[PDB]
């Protein structure tokens, strides 16, 4: 079991090899896939802003 | 009221056809109405 | 972002009509015990069989 | 309860199964002679079940001298005295109540029962029958 | 037909003194429970091997073993020592006491039975009362009647004198007497059949002449209801006043036990006296150890705990989205002890195994043959997993975790034929389609899989939201045709197009005329629908349909025909 | 809701189906038993 | 008032219990619609015929075959009533669901759901019989439920050849 | 709230057995699609047929 910190927690069900996984405009596949779904009805919109930041930060080498 | 017969209790709803010998309709009943609450 | 790692049943199967399924997850001890502990109270529990082809009545063993 | 779960199969059953008089005079008879708890309740509510099946059943006979003998075991009397006054127009009558002084007499019993409640009209009547 | 006629019965009653003592034949006589020193069952304690059989199956109290009646030296029966479970004792009462279900559990039994209010009748258990004349049958010189809260005077001392000690006690408790024994002898003594015309005839009255008439209206029916079912039974009123108390199989005792030394140590302190006391003492022990809570202020121990009577007594999932609907996976792990019977079983059968010994240790030690058996003996046999409760058909999977599909922790192993025909026959997951509530489906495509269809299933964009300008597209000759394109990436999965439609017009759609007709002065005519063209003519039979639709709505109608098309195929 | 008035709630019963006149009928009436009118209201 | 002998009680009884019927039906399906749940009526006309089902013999009428005050059934007090004059007056009574179900056939029943002391005081009293035909009965003695799987019980011419 | 109603729910009528093919009885349920006084709802009486 994972979880963020906006109450978003999942089980892991799937682990896949690094080249079946989506994959980024700079090549790099991502890590984790999390469900869309889980967002609107729980209302947890935090997550979304904490993700893109984290994004920014870690390019960025900021915290 | 200890029992009832395939014609007072009709179709059934999980099957199609009229309700055979030996269902548990009460309890049926019993969970068709506690189950949405 | 950041993830973390974490550290009627009865009723169903009567409704099903599965009775041969309902008495293997049964099983009597809970029966015979209960009887015992009705005596501790002066009174007693026997189960009978009438036999509907001579209607003999059969004590069990209980 | 043996003869109950058979006229059961009966009555709620197909047509060909359907209880007739001599159907319901078995089923009568095993609540009159029960060997223990009160059954007055039971034959009162099989006899109006053949009273709402009067458009296929009749009694006859023993229908009346089973009820006789009911309802005087258990001092319902003036129930029993309605049953006599049927039982006297059929042939017989009075010899089939007495069952041949088996099952403790119900001839007598109807007798004793009228005298021991003073409704000394209604056994003079029943002396005109025997 | 003919019902197959079933007629099983179970009845309680009342127990006579007599049943009580049948049972255990016996008597606890002792309050003691284990010696301090030996560790073993005291001799005529609680858990005394006379009474109620060996600790150990075919070991005596001396130690002598047989293989599986009584011990010379000891007397315990060579039986096994499962008969602790089920083997009475019981105690002797050296003075009778009311059974408290039928005295003070409102309405009082006893109280509606004899006709004396309860207040009336609890003194003559619990306090120092006494109730003159208890009896009737037999012969009385004394004009006492009733209860008495005092003692009588003359009775200490004049009577007992005049007619000396001994020759007193034969009559004495036929005056006078006193505790719940003073109960049984009214209730031995009482004619059940005096009490219905007594009942009757005073209710009669009542009725010819407000909310006590009422009141003793109802006690009169209860009292003549009461004594009508003693006499067509075979439960003697007596019965309610205990003089053996029955004693628990030590099994079912391992407060209780406590509650049995109480009501021994005050009878064995009464014998030892032969007063009214003492007799109080053990009549409150035995109304403590059958029913608590019905005095006031329960019994308590040291550590502030209410005593508990017999009356207490008897009162992880992963999601699989390829599994199929009646599937599921079981880790080998869970699989392994489920099926062990049945792995234990193929490998005898095969010969992999000499015996159930040797079957064990292949299980033990991960040995590879026992996975392809556990393989075999897993298919075909359906496992309950807790519409809570369905029946799937297990697979093995790689991993620790079980695997259910995307529409829906216990395991049980149906073991008995008859147990598996009805998993696989009533309780798995396709006959089980709708609900019984109102007949609906119970299996919908939810969530990701509706979102999907819904994308699917959105056709292409309309009017100012598909061309900038004000107006003032592929022809596909099958479906198969636009999908290849659709593959190549030539059109895109909302891109309007035209099918050429080869089958009668079963397309939903607004009932609309044409919004053009097109009508060639040769005889032919274009029919143009909102959604469909349709090619006739005057001179010919021809009528041709070309579908404007997306390979999208293409895809949802190929998806269900193919698989109406494939099951029909394998079935 | 039937009728609180007595009357009509007889009629009701008739118009709905729940009692009618054919089902009013004694052991006496169904069994043949005319000498029974003799012995009562007398 | 307006009606004799087993008519004022019989066709009253049948008034007051179909409005009963009517109404309780309607007052469970209102609360149901308004949330929108849909539950065919089958499954609450089973419940509430258990509600409906007893009438109560009047505190006048006394006799040998019934006590004032018993609870008896419906289709057994309109049977009396066709067959005998012996005082049975009776009134409909609307039993909610638990005194209905500490009123059965089965003292098994009642016992393992409330109040089991005074169940078992009551019915040991007058030697009471359990004949075992619902189905938690034979749940705790452990048996096969009468119903689906359980219900209705689940040399001559030798050494006589030719010689030859 | 909802498990305590489901048990009563199911005591109450857990011995209701379908045991025959007929009872053989003669009363029926009128039901009427016409009430003078208001209009039905049509699906919902469809449902109830």
């Amino acid at each position: 079991k994972v979880a963020g910190r906006h109450g978003n927690k999942g089980i892991i069900s799937k682990i896949l090899p690094r080249q079946d996984m989506p994959y980024l405009q700079d090549g790099r596949p991502v890590d984790m896939v999390f469900n869309p779904l889980g967002v609107p009805s729980r209302m947890n919109v935090g997550q979304i802003f904490e993700c893109s930041l984290g994004l920014a930060g870690s390019l960025l080498d900021r915290h | 009221t200890s029992w009832i017969c395939r014609l007072c209790y009709g179709r059934s709803p999980t099957h199609g056809d009229l309700v055979e010998l030996g269902e548990a309709v009460g309890i049926i009943a019993g969970q068709s109405i506690g189950e949405p609450g | 972002p950041y993830i973390l790692k974490l550290i009627m049943e009865v009723w169903a199967l009567e409704g099903f009509g599965v009775a041969h399924i309902l008495q293997e997850m049964l099983t009597p001890e809970s029966f015979r015990l209960l009887v015992r502990e009705l005596r501790s109270l002066a009174l007693e529990l026997n189960h009978f069989l009438v036999s509907e082809k001579n209607f003999q009545i059969n004590r069990k063993e209980v | 309860e043996v003869a109950y779960a058979t006229f059961e199969n009966m009555e709620y059953g197909e047509d060909f199964m359907k209880p007739d008089t001599e159907t319901y005079n078995w089923v009568i008879q095993a609540y009159t002679r029960a060997d223990s708890y009160d059954r007055v309740q039971d034959v009162a509510e099989l006899l109006g079940m053949m009273v709402e099946d009067y458009k296929r059943v009749q009694p006859n006979v023993k229908t009346h001298a089973l009820l006789v003998e009911c309802f005087t075991k258990y001092c319902v009397v003036k129930e029993a005295i309605r049953h006599f006054r049927a039982l006297k127009n059929f042939e017989g009558g009075t010899k089939v109540l007495h069952n041949a002084g088996n099952f403790e007499d119900p001839l007598s019993l109807y007798l004793r029962a009228l005298c021991r409640e003073g409704r000394i009209v209604e056994l003079i009547d029943a002396l005109d029958a025997m | 037909m003919i019902d197959r006629y079933k007629h099983q019965q179970l009845r309680i009653g009342l127990v006579s003194p007599q049943q009580i003592s049948a049972w255990a034949t016996g008597e606890v006589t002792k309050p003691y429970t284990f010696h301090y020193k030996t560790n073993k069952p005291e001799k005529d304690g609680l858990f005394c091997e006379r009474i109620f059989g060996p600790i150990k199956s075919g070991i005596c109290a001396c130690g002598n073993y047989r293989v599986i009646k009584f011990c010379e030296q000891c007397g315990v029966e060579f039986v096994d020592s499962r008969i602790r479970r089920y083997q009475m004792g019981y105690i002797k009462l050296t003075c009778p006491v009311t059974h408290v279900w039928y005295l003070k559990r409102l309405p009082s039994y006893i109280a509606n039975l004899l006709d004396k209010p309860l207040k009336e009748l609890e003194g003559l258990v619990y306090c120092d009362f006494s109730f003159a004349r208890p009896i009737t049958k037999k012969p009385t010189f004394l004009r006492l009647r009733g209860s008495f809260e005092y003692e009588i005077q003359s009775w200490k001392y004049s009577i007992p004198l005049f007619f000396t000690t001994q020759g007193f006690e034969i009559f004495r408790n036929r005056e006078i007497s006193t505790g719940a024994g003073a109960i049984r002898e009214q209730l031995a003594d009482l004619d059940l059949r005096i009490i219905i015309e007594n009942s009757l005839v005073e209710w009669k009255q009542l009725g010819e002449e407000d909310r006590k008439i009422v009141r003793r209206k109802d006690f009169l029916v209860r009292r003549m209801e009461l004594a009508k079912h003693f006499i067509r039974t075979n439960i003697e009123p007596e019965w309610m006043v205990l003089c053996l108390l029955p004693v628990l199989p030590p099994e079912l005792r391992p407060d209780i036990n406590e509650l049995y030394r109480r009501v021994i140590y005050r009878n064995n302190t009464l014998t030892d006296l032969l007063v009214m006391c003492q007799e109080k003492l053990v009549q409150e022990a035995v109304d403590t150890l059958l029913d608590n809570g019905i005095r006031g202020q329960p019994m308590r121990d040291g550590h502030n705990k209410v005593y508990k009577s017999f009356s207490d007594v008897i009162e992880v999932i992963v999601v699989g989205p390829s599994l199929s609907l009646h599937r599921c996976g079981l880790p080998r792990e869970i699989a392994i002890e489920l099926f062990q019977t049945f792995v234990i079983r193929g490998l005898i059968r095969q010969h992999l195994a000499s015996n159930i010994g040797v079957a064990k240790s292949q299980i033990r030690e991960k040995k590879p043959i026992v996975w392809e058996i556990l393989q075999e003996v897993m298919q075909g046999h359906p496992v309950l997993l807790n519409l809570g409760i369905q029946s799937f058909q297990p697979i093995l999977v790689e991993g620790r975790t079980i695997c259910l599909h995307p529409l829906v922790m216990a395991v049980h192993v149906p073991l008995s034929l008859e147990a598996q025909a009805e998993a696989r026959l009533l309780m798995f997951s396709h006959m089980n389609l709708l609900s019984p509530a109102i007949g609906d489906p119970i299996s919908v495509p939810t969530q990701d899989m509706l979102i999907g269809l819904y994308v699917l299933t959105s056709g292409t964009r309309r009017g100012i939201c598909a061309n900038r300008y004000n107006p003032c597209e592929p022809f596909f000759c099958n479906s198969y045709d636009a999908i290849g394109a659709y593959r190549q990436k030539r059109i895109n999965l909302d891109s309007p197009l035209w099918l050429r439609w080869q089958l009668d017009q079963r397309v939903i759609a607004s009932k609309e005329v044409p919004i053009e007709v097109h009508y060639e002065s040769f005889g032919n005519y274009h029919e143009i629908y909102a959604h469909y063209l349709i090619v006739r003519s005057v001179k010919k039979e021809t009528l041709y349909i070309y579908i404007r639709t997306t390979v999208g709505h293409i895809s949802f109608y190929r998806e269900i025909e193919e698989a109406i098309q494939g099951f029909s195929q394998a079935c | 809701w039937f009728p609180e008035e007595p009357f009509e709630a007889f009629k009701e019963m008739r118009e709905r189906k729940v009692f009618d006149v054919s089902d009013m009928y004694t052991i006496a009436d169904v069994w043949g038993w005319t000498w029974e009118k003799d012995f009562k209201n007398k | 008032r307006i009606l004799g002998i087993p008519w004022g009680f019989l066709i009253g009884a049948e008034l007051t219990i179909v409005q009963s019927r009517i109404s309780l039906v309607n007052k469970i399906q209102k609360v149901y619609r308004s949330q929108g749940v849909q539950i065919h009526n089958r499954h609450i006309e089973i419940i509430v015929r258990q509600i409906t089902s007893k009438v109560l013999v009047s505190e006048e009428g006394m006799s040998n075959v019934f006590l004032p005050g018993e609870l008896i059934g419906l289709l057994r007090a309109e049977r009396t009533g066709r067959a005998l004059e012996e005082a049975i007056c009776y009134r409909a009574v609307l039993l909610g669901i638990t005194r209905a179900s500490l009123n059965t056939q089965s003292f098994i029943s009642e016992a393992s759901f409330q109040e089991t002391a005074r169940v078992l005081a009551k019915a040991a009293l007058r030697g009471r019989i359990d004949w075992l035909k619902g189905l938690k009965e034979n749940v705790v003695l452990g048996g096969v439920i009468p119903a689906g799987t359980g219900f209705n019980k689940g040399d001559i011419l030798f050494y006589h050849r030719e010689f030859c | 709230d909802a498990g305590y109603l489901t048990r009563r729910l199911v005591e109450v009528v857990q011995h209701i057995v379908v045991r025959r093919t007929d009872c053989g009885t003669i009363r029926g349920i009128s039901v009427s699609p016409r009430n003078k006084s208001r209009m039905m709802s049509e699906r919902i009486f469809i449902q109830t047929l």
